[PDB]
This record gives C-alpha cells, structure tokens and sequence, in this order.
C-alpha cells in the first residue's frame, strides 16, 4: 500500500482482548477443581457413602427401633472437550523476511492464546450446564 | 437511544431467525412508541431518570481503551465520557436528580511554533507589513458526574459558544408525526350499537338525532381548541376529475392470466322481431347450458370479513369506488348479435351511477 | 347519481353518501435531544492553515482555510442520540383540505365550463386555493394572506375508504394503506417487497386473517394507488407537500446488509422533506439542506390523536378530565394513543 | 491431546481434553427457578387447525365432494395445503412472504355439549373434561387407565 | 462471542377457551342492571347465544 | 391426550423431582406455524403445568362491549351480563400484556 | 486498520468443532475543511504603506 510518513500513533495503542480466568469467577467455589492428567486412560470410577441415620428411644406400644446404616453408590459421569486451529499453508512455509517472521510468530501465538483461553472459559460453561440439568425448581 | 437499548438486550449474538426478528420488531414498535419524549411526560418522579441514564451510559459499549495522558478527576480517576445538554437541561438534571463528585477537572493542555507562521505569511502576500505583522496538566473548573457506577462530564454549553452569534445551536431538531384519522366511518353490527346506560345523552325529541352517521368529527388544535372536519372538507379533492382515470388502470390489468367466464352478465343482444315468446323461450332454453360454472356476482349475502378474505378472487378486481371491474368478451361492439361469439375474454369496466351500486358488504 | 357533480351537491347539501375518509396529517415538533459519546470516539487530524489572498471591493479578504479530518474509530457504536423535550410546536394541529386542482395534467372532462364550475365551487369552503385567473406557466402559487395566525398550518390530504370499516384497527397505531410493507419484514428472498406491497392473494402480514382493510388503496392500480403513488407522479406539478406521499412510495433498498444494520442505520435524522420558512407546507424545496429526524416513518406507521365524534361527548361533565367512553350509541371516541399522552395540556 | 490433518489450503488441528464431574450431594444442592419476562415469542394470535394435513382416514365416495370440502375449507383460512395435492409429498403448506409477528399459535377444536357447567373454565380445568394423568405414582400402576377411561 | 448463553430457558404454557357455550339455567341469565346495556331495537340481541 | 409412562425409581418423589425440569424440545422453533418437533432438535425447554396435564384460562372475552370499562383505567370486571361472559384471568400472567 | 479477534467456547456434544474467527474492518478517512470571512478597508493598506 501507498507509503507514508506513516510514524507510530506515539504513545496511542490499542488492546486485542481481556483474558477470562476461572478462579476469579465467583463460581469457582462452587467446584472442587483438581488435576488428574490420567483422566483420558480412565476405565470407571466410583465414589462411597457410608451414613449412620440417628436414633432416639421411644417407649411404649411401638416396635423397637433398631440402628442401621445406609450405604450409596454412585458413577464417574464423564464428559470430553475439544477445538479447531487451522493453520495456512504459507505461515508454516515461512516458518519452516525476518519481520514477517516476527509477524507470524504474533499470528500463531494470538490464534494459540485464543484457543487455549477459549477451553477454559468454557470450563464453566459446562460447570453450570450440569448444574441446571441437576437443578429441581 | 430508544432503537439501541433494547438491541444490546433480545439480540443473543446475531443472525437470529425470522420469528426472533419479528418479536425484536415488535418490541421496538412498542419502546419508542411509549419512551420517546420520555423525560417531559415524567419529570415528577426522579428516581427513573438517574435509573435510564444509568441504562443508557452503560449501553453503548467502550471504544479502543488508549490511555497515556488524559482527562481525569481530582480524585485522579479517569474521566470516560461527555453528555451535552442545553441550559434548561442542564439545570433541571442538576436540582435533584443526579449528583456532583468533582467541581473541576484536570485537563491535557498539550497534544505553537507552526501557528505562527500563518501571521508571518499573512502580511507577507499583501504588503511589507511582514516585519510588522508580527512584531501537563491544568485544573480548569467543569461539571462532573456520576451515573450508574461511572463518570461522565455533563456540560450545557452554550454561554461559552453559540451565544450571540448568527449560527442557530444544534440539538434542537424537529420531529416529523404522522397523525391518522378515521372521519366519517360507521359501525356497521348492531351488536356493536351498545349503549354503555339508558340515559347518558338524550333530548326533547322523539326520535335520538344520534342513530344517525357521524357527518364529521372534532379535535383540539395546537392550543386545544375544538375543530371541525366535515365532507364538505374532503370535497376539494373527492370532486376532482381524477376519480375519472381509470385508463390506466384498464391497460395494466388487461395484462392478467385471465380465465373464461360466463357472459350471462355482460352481454347484450338485439330484438329479433318476434313476440317475445319465442324469445324468451328460446333464451331460456340457451340459459340452460350457457352457465358454465357458480357466476361471480351471485354471493352478494357473504358479509365483510370472507369478502375481504384474500380467497375471493373480486378484490383483485374492485380498484374503484366509482365503477366496478368485469370480464367482457373482446373486439365486439354492443349491443352484439344474440349467439355469443368466441373472443379472447377482456376485462372492462361499468360506471356506479348510484351509491348503491357498491355491493352490499361495504 | 354518484359523479363527482352530484356527488359535490349532497357534500355542500349535508347529506352522507355511502362512502367515507379516513384522513392523514404530517405534523412537526421543536424538541430537544440528548448525546453521549464514551470518551475516544472520534480521531480528529487537524491540518495546516492556510490563506488565501482575494481581492475585495473596498478592500481585500484573507479567507483563511484548514483542513481537518474526522474517523469513527469505533468498532460497533459510541455515541447515542435521544430525543428530550417539548418546546413549543413548530406548526399547528392544523385542519386544511389539500385540494388537488394544484394539479395539471389529469384528464380532463368533457366541457370545460363545468369543469370550471367545479373549480369555483371548490373555492368556496377552503382556507387554500389556486387563484382565479389561472396562472399559466408556473407552479399555481395560492395568494398569501394576512399575517399567520398561529404556526404554519398543516395540510391533510384524504383516503377514500368503506363506510364499515373495523374500527378496532383505528384505536391503536396502525396504517393508513390497509397493510404493512417496507424491508422490515423479510429474511427468506430479495424481490419479495414488492409481494408485501401488493400481494393480495396472501393475507396481510399485520393481520394474518384478512387481505386488507380497504381495498381501495391496497392494489396495484388502485384508486388510492392510482391517485396518491410516487412513481405515478400525478401531482407532481402541485408544489405544496403530501404528507401521504412517503407511505405508498416503495422505498428504494438495497439487500446487500441484513434488516438489523440497514435499520439502525437510516433510522438516525434523514434530510427532510418538508418545508419550513413558508407558510403552507409546499413541497420539499430546492437547494434546501436542514436535518430532521423522522421516526415512526420509516415505520409505515402512524398515530390516532384525540378525537370524538361530538363535542359534549369529547368531555365529562367533572370539571376535570377529559372524556373517557368509547362509543354510546353509534358514535365513537378515540383515546389518544400517540406518546404525545401527557402533555399539551387542554 | 492433538488430533491433526491436513486442510483445504493448509492444515487444521484439534485439540481435546476430557471432563470428569460428580455429584457428591447427598440430597440436592442446586435449584433453579424463573424469575422475569421478556417479549414473547410466539404471538397471541388465532390460527385453525386443518386437518387435511395428514391422509389415511376412510374418504367421502364422491370425491367431487371431498375436493369440494377441502376447496371451500381453504377460504377463511390462513394456512391450507398446496393446491394440486402433490401425492406422495410432505403435504406441506405454501410458504408465505416475511412473517410479522412472531410465530402464529397454532389452534384446535373440541366438540362439546352446548350447555356444561362454564364454571368448570373459571379456573384452572382439563380440556379432556376428565382429570387424568399419571398424578404421581400409586400403589398399582394399572388404575390409571381406569382413571382415564 | 456466537454460542447462545444459558439460562434464557423458554416455558411452554397451554391455553383453554370456551366458544360458544350457553348457561342452561334461566335464573343464571341475570343482569345487575336493568338499564346498563340496550341497543336501538325491541328485542335486545343480548339472550343471542 | 396420549397416557404417560413410568419406568422405575419407585419412589414418586424423586421422580415427580426429576420429569419436572425442562424436557427437550416438543415442537418446532424456527418455523412460523409451529411445525411438529424436528429430529435432532436439542434445546432445554422447561413445561410447568405441562407434566401435569394443565391449561388454564386467559382474559377471554365473548363481546368487545364489556370487555373495557370507560374510565380511562380498569378493563371490563361484569361477569354475565345477560347470556354473554367473562373469564378472568386466572393465567399466572396476569401482570404483564399492556392494552 | 483494526484487528479483532472474537473469543470462543470449547464446546462438546453432537456439534463439530467451530473456528476462531478474525475480523480485519478498514475505515477510509473523511476530509472536510472549515472557512471565514475576514475583510480589511482600503485605507488600511493606504497606511500600511
């Protein structure tokens, strides 16, 4: 394009985007978050309840109340995650003359950022969707 | 304001389906036709004005967040935005409504050797008067305020410009209403001929002079006073000649995928000089086969509502309250000879010399 | 006998034939508006000035000249308008008849004397006319008067319509033609407005039960079309505005947006189409450049104001408020509807 | 985990990572409810319900009779099956121009006796006339055709 | 961003009306009072189903 | 009209619990005439009153005359003026829809 | 010249995986100008020389 005396804006810049973070949600309390980095080879998980259910004497013409237990089951109900990233052709050609290097490696690394910020925020998407679908009125 | 509010709110993300943009629609019908001089109708009541602004400064998004020096409280907090006004706004927003954080501002004041050269170069071209013509921050008082959980300059200006000179101030612009009126409609249900009690408003007379149509109707001028409009007002231009142009209207529907009909109601034929029984007997025989099919001018009992109904095909031929439309047979003259000639069927057109020649829905 | 002769007899007479109006009227208002504008909105480069060295007539004239630049640097929307508040009105609640005699190139009738009849009839009974002598080449100027009265008055040009009519449908905001039209109502195809204008064998789109209300400004070559279309330009040498003229003109549109943008965009003030200066509302007029916003007429809508059908009706006996019936026995009140609700005090 | 292949003009990547979640609530530890209005929407307008819409049912002899029937029920009414009655088609209705006003509430019919008891539609009623449903689960499952029937 | 946020969930409602129904009962065929509603013919079309 | 099913979980209260919150969707969206549910569709759409096989009554009104009351204010409260009638309405949204 | 970039949703389900989208919007520059009138009398110049 026509050149110029072009000359930066001197101090005027602008942003892209303004990141998401999970702990700052004030959802994030709402989930006890842990890492496991063996999820995907996982084969079926349970988790167990004991319960001891109180009692009270009462006397008189009732049967006697004896102590129990309660035990409970439940699954590892499990979900999965995914995203796109498309990459031409001449941008790994260039990266396989040095400012457009310097360009792309910015293009790559803003697509990248992108995408790995994206998974995240989505995180809580799928926190609150299950919530609703286990919410009664 | 009264279109963008409501946008940033129902608009989810964009590209939404008909039925979406159709209820959207609706909803801005409704918004401006009840918030659009919102402020004077209900200045009683303060509370819902800080409540709208509030709406309205944070309704607009941000622009690109540049900031190395700028406009900024006393505070130190950074100023984001302007709303003008004029004297009276600015007053009556200042009683009570809103409230004042700073008193003053601080102000960029850089962003003057180049100006000078305009006074040097101006005596320059005219005369030797060249050697004569020309021999951070600052607090400066503003009006702050906050609206909502933001601040906003909110400024009249109008003594400091626009004051005494021949420019006309902006922001006083004018407002184009279009005012529908029914004048001298009738309703036609008895059903609907109700009167809400016995005795609301009767005279001396036998007979109520208030059966009868309404001739014309009253409304309040600019200063409310009663005002009359009467036939006699619509007769400048319901008596013109243009009533008369159907011309036009001829060639452009001669134009249709018309269908052949029965002629029993167009066609008219000659004497055959006999005594009419023959005649007639013999045209009654003919009527026997001539009738193709239900002739079109025989639901005359159907009332407004099927009438009006896109499935009757004579709308597309009633145009005119001065005629009615019609098919005819082409290229023949009448009267014609009494066996009905084969011709490509035409539409033609007869003139309503009696009101009452309207069909009887309307 | 229902010819336009006859048809002036029982108007002047009194009588009511079996038809009826419905009327339009274009009015203005002086109002205030209100702006903000976030705070980077607008990129302003400034330039160099410079002067520019003229002869005058008793002297010289240094005109000096800058050139200055102005972006949107916004990516979406930064600034808002509104309208604020009433001054008063700039024109009337006016009531004047648009006769149509402003008008030449109709075809005639057959004598010319009871053309001329007519015309002198006419005369009579209005506030505006063409003057008597005829003025021949040149645009029919009526004679001033007097000094205005009390604003520019208004003109409302008429509608012919059936005398039973659903009157339900003039209550609320609704359309003089009898149904709806403009871009507004699309998604599917592109040159599908011209089927909202004049489809009748689909129902109106407002009113999904009915073709339209009047049949006689709805169709193609209609008499209200005939007589009151744009593009049919029949009054075309007449200089006094329409205000039916924008509501039975197709608006040229593009398809190249979508609704939504196209919506936002033309909504803002257009150039008017109104004349201001005069004192009879002529038609736009030439060369002329001031900016008024025209809301609820991009629509295809517009407003029922107060009214009533007689005058001890119009109020209640309470020394106090106006009245409040609808109908009693076969004459009828509209409430107003317009947003001009609480204000202008009677 | 990445998955890649090649694209159109270049390449394109995937990347997934799985999600485990479970409930540890003894009882219930979320509840949602509504809680305001926006504009609805579908309309509160009329619509009749046709039904030539759908086929199979013993037909009238005379099938001038029948073509006479659906003909003369398609005036007066909005939505109406397309004229020729394509055979071996989804039936479906023509299409109109840009809609208005949100989607058109469909509306059916049920025959009734001239005279019931109107208090029965001052509140809240079933349009079977027979209160009926599962009405939560009893003791034997089979009393619910009982109750309906 | 162009995913559709939760929590705008849509309620479906059904709806019942009466057509033409008319009370059986005479004494049920009461007005509060006698001249609120008359029309201009002898008859009312008021017992009008 | 077509009778319900049940398939376990005996207890009727985690049930009537579980039924209750938002079934997919049962008819069409993007139509204008409500076509029936199109296969695929995958929307949460909660139906109160539905599960429990209910309507209810809106405003109806069996002649315009007295549904409105001339006051500028109230609409229509006259219940049975002759032979014709008013259902109030007993919908639960009888606080919005202006007139 | 503006760049934007629009954030996305990780997503799952019965949908394929969508792509982030860039957006490159290029406004062109308006140009105006403004002007006044300002007059100096013969004389003037007469003494000015």
């Amino acid at each position: 394009l026509y050149s110029a005396q072009f000359d930066i804006l001197l101090g005027t810049y602008c942003n892209t985007l303004n990141f998401v973070r999970f702990l700052e949600l004030g959802l994030s309390v709402a989930c006890i978050c842990t890492k496991f980095p063996e999820l995907a080879y996982v084969r079926d998980g349970v988790i167990q309840f004991e319960v001891q259910q109180p009692m009270i004497a009462r006397d008189g013409p009732h049967p006697v109340d004896q102590p129990v237990h309660n035990y409970m089951v439940k699954r590892i109900h499990k979900r999965s995650l995914s995203a796109a990233f498309a990459i031409a052709s001449e941008a790994l050609s260039l990266l396989s003359d040095s400012s457009l290097r310097i360009r792309a490696i910015q293009q790559m690394a803003r697509n990248l950022r992108t995408v790995l910020d994206s998974f995240e925020r989505g995180t809580a998407d799928q926190l609150l969707g299950v919530l609703l679908e286990k919410a009664p009125p | 304001l009264s279109l963008l509010s409501p946008i940033n709110k129902f608009q989810p993300e964009g590209h939404l389906n008909r039925v979406a943009r159709a209820a959207l629609l609706s909803d801005l019908k409704r918004r401006v036709c009840a918030d659009m001089f919102f402020m004077t109708r209900h200045a009683r009541e303060p509370r819902l004005i800080s409540a709208y602004l509030s709406d309205m400064v944070s309704c607009t998004q941000p622009s690109v967040m540049v900031s190395r020096i700028t406009h900024t409280n006393t505070r130190g907090r950074q100023v984001d935005g302007v709303l003008v006004t004029t004297a009276t706004l600015k007053r009556q927003l200042l009683q009570g409504i809103l409230q004042i954080d700073d008193t003053a501002a601080d102000v960029p004041v850089t962003y003057v050797l180049n100006g000078a050269n305009l006074v040097t170069a101006l005596v320059m071209g005219k005369a030797v008067r060249s050697l004569d013509d020309v021999g951070v921050n600052a607090r400066v008082p503003a009006d702050l305020v906050i609206v909502g959980d933001k601040l906003v300059f909110l400024e009249a200006l109008e003594r400091r410009v626009y004051q005494a000179t021949r420019v006309a101030y902006p922001l006083i612009g004018n407002i184009d209403i279009t005012f529908i009126m029914p004048m001298g409609v009738f309703q036609a249900n008895s059903m609907d001929r109700y009167t809400r009690h016995a005795g609301d408003f009767s005279t001396v007379s036998e007979q109520d002079p208030r059966q009868f149509p309404p001739q014309g109707i009253f409304f309040y001028n600019k200063d409310g006073i009663l005002t009359q409009l009467t036939l006699r007002d619509a007769m400048g231009t319901i008596c013109h000649s243009s009533l008369l142009d159907v011309e036009a209207t001829l060639v452009a529907l001669r134009q249709q995928h018309l269908d052949r009909q029965c002629y029993f109601g167009v066609y008219v034929a000659e004497g055959t000089e006999d005594t009419l029984d023959v005649q007639m007997g013999r045209f009654m025989e003919t009527w026997a086969d001539m009738m193709p099919h239900h002739p079109h001018w025989v639901n005359e009992h159907l009332t407004i509502l099927q009438f009006i109904a896109p499935s009757n095909p004579r709308l597309r031929f009633e145009l005119n309250p001065a005629f009615d439309f019609f098919v005819a047979p082409g290229d023949v003259d009448l009267p014609g000879p009494q066996r009905p000639p084969e011709a490509m069927p035409t539409v033609n057109a007869t003139l309503r010399i009696i009101n009452g020649n309207i069909p009887v829905p309307l | 006998k229902f010819t336009p002769i006859s048809l002036t007899h029982q108007l002047r007479t009194g009588f009511h034939p079996g038809i009826a109006f419905t009327v339009v009227r274009q009015d203005r208002f002086a109002t205030e508006q209100l702006l903000y504008a976030e705070r980077a909105s607008e990129s302003y480069f400034v330039g160099q000035i410079q002067v520019h060295h003229h002869d005058a007539i008793g002297g010289v004239n240094f005109t000096l000249t800058q050139p200055r630049a102005h972006v949107d640097l916004g990516v979406g929307y930064t600034a808002v308008c509104a309208t604020a508040a009433l001054r008063c009105p700039l024109t009337d609640m006016g009531n004047t008849a648009q006769n149509l005699f402003f008008s030449r190139g109709g075809v005639p009738m057959l004598h010319d004397n009871v053309t001329e009849s007519l015309r002198r009839i006419t005369a009579s009974g209005g506030r505006l006319n063409p003057t008597e002598p005829l003025p021949i080449f040149g645009g029919l100027r009526p004679a001033t008067s007097a000094g205005i009265a009390r604003g520019q008055a208004s003109v409302c040009e008429f509608v012919a319509m059936p005398v039973s009519t659903d009157l339900q449908y003039f209550r609320t905001a609704c359309n003089p033609r009898g149904r709806a039209s403009g871009m507004l109502y699309m998604g599917d195809r592109d040159a599908d407005i011209e089927a909202i204008m004049f489809d009748h064998t689909q129902s109106d789109v407002a009113y999904t039960d009915r073709a339209t209300l009047n049949p006689w400004a709805s169709q193609k070559h209609s008499y209200g079309d005939r007589l009151y279309n744009g593009t049919y330009n029949l009054t075309g040498a007449s200089p006094i505005y329409s205000p039916c003229f924008k509501f039975f003109t197709p608006a040229e549109v593009n398809t190249n947006c979508n609704t939504l943008d196209r919506l936002l965009m033309e909504a803002k003030a257009v150039a008017s189409q109104s004349s201001t200066d005069t004192e009879y509302q002529f038609k736009r007029p030439p060369g002329s450049t001031e900016m008024t916003q025209d809301p609820c007429g991009l629509f295809q809508e517009a407003y029922p104001p107060l009214c009533s059908s007689d005058a001890a009706m119009l109020r209640t006996a309470h020394a106090g408020e106006t009245g409040a019936d609808e109908v009693h026995l076969a004459q009828y009140l509209i409430r107003d509807a317009s947003p001009l609700r609480g204000c202008l005090p009677l």
